[PDB]
């Protein structure tokens, strides 16, 4: 579903 | 014999330390969230957004130290948080929570809320009513501070979440938290407050799924509302859905 923020956040 | 190995002992470590990395106690951050609203519809919904939100980056930097966390996939690492976040709120909250008034007690009259704060928020009884009985039910038991951040990890690496894609490896990183709660309850936690706890903990897990797929329920219907929607954050939208 994409999720940036939550991607990025877990980077 | 019932022993904590140096590996269970390492797990504990790391997942107290990760737990005081990302819960200050002093709440001082509240301070920058949009002001709570007494007076109302849905009043506290600006400051209770930014209260989830903050929360959700706070258990998002939990997972990440959770032992065999990075081992799994991108895909896997976001199924598990957006599935585990409301719950990982309602679990970490219960440090806030008191049973002297029913309500998150965060160091202040301003930072204290009780039912009436989380129905305006656009909150039900539906929901409210069991969250409370299972705040009561978690506070009961004591925790000691090892079990609640262990009880936190094992909620979030979830083998039977929707969209887990190797569940096998999740399973193998749950069970090994699992243990180390099993065999740290054993060694560590002295009777009575240790009678049956490993089953009420579990039965904790249970109980937070009824509450998760209400929760999720209602915040379709609230976010459902564009003029709701706009008061929203960017990652409440994100990972509760948008
Ligand atoms: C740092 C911490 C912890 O992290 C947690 C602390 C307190 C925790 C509390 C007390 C408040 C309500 C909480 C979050 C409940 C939850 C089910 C409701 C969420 C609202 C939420 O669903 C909302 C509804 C709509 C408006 C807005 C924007 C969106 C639409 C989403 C909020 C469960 C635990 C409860 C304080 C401290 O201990």
């Amino acid at each position: 579903k994409n999720h940036p923020m939550l991607m990025n956040l877990l980077k | 014999r019932p022993k904590l190995s140096e590996e269970q002992q390492h797990i504990i470590a790391i997942l107290l330390d990760a737990h005081h990395k990302t819960y200050d106690p002093t709440y001082a951050d509240f301070r920058d969230f949009r002001p709570p609203v007494r007076m109302s519809p849905l009043s506290m919904l600006p400051h209770l957004a930014d209260l989830v939100s903050y929360s959700i980056q706070k258990v998002i930097g939990f997972a990440k130290m959770i032992p065999g966390f990075r081992d799994l996939t991108s895909d896997d690492q976001i199924v598990l948080l957006k599935s585990s976040a409301i719950e990982v709120i309602m679990l970490r909250s219960n440090q806030s929570f008191t049973m002297d008034d029913m309500s998150w007690d965060c160091g202040s009259q301003d930072y204290k809320y009780d039912v009436t704060d989380v129905s305006k928020a656009g909150h039900t009884l539906e929901l409210i009513e069991p969250l409370i009985k299972f705040q009561v039910g978690l506070k009961k038991l004591n925790l000691h501070e090892e079990e609640h951040v262990l009880l936190m990890a094992i909620c979030i690496v979830s083998p039977d979440r929707p969209g887990v894609q190797d569940a096998k490896l999740v399973e193998a990183i749950q069970d090994r938290l699992s243990n180390t709660l099993q065999t740290y309850i054993r060694c560590r936690h002295p009777p009575p407050g240790s009678h049956q706890l490993y089953a009420k903990m579990i039965q904790k897990l249970a109980d937070l799924r009824s509450l998760n797929e209400e929760h999720s329920k209602q915040y379709r219907s609230l976010s459902f509302q564009p003029e709701n929607s706009m008061k929203l954050t960017p990652l409440v939208l994100e990972v509760f859905g948008n």
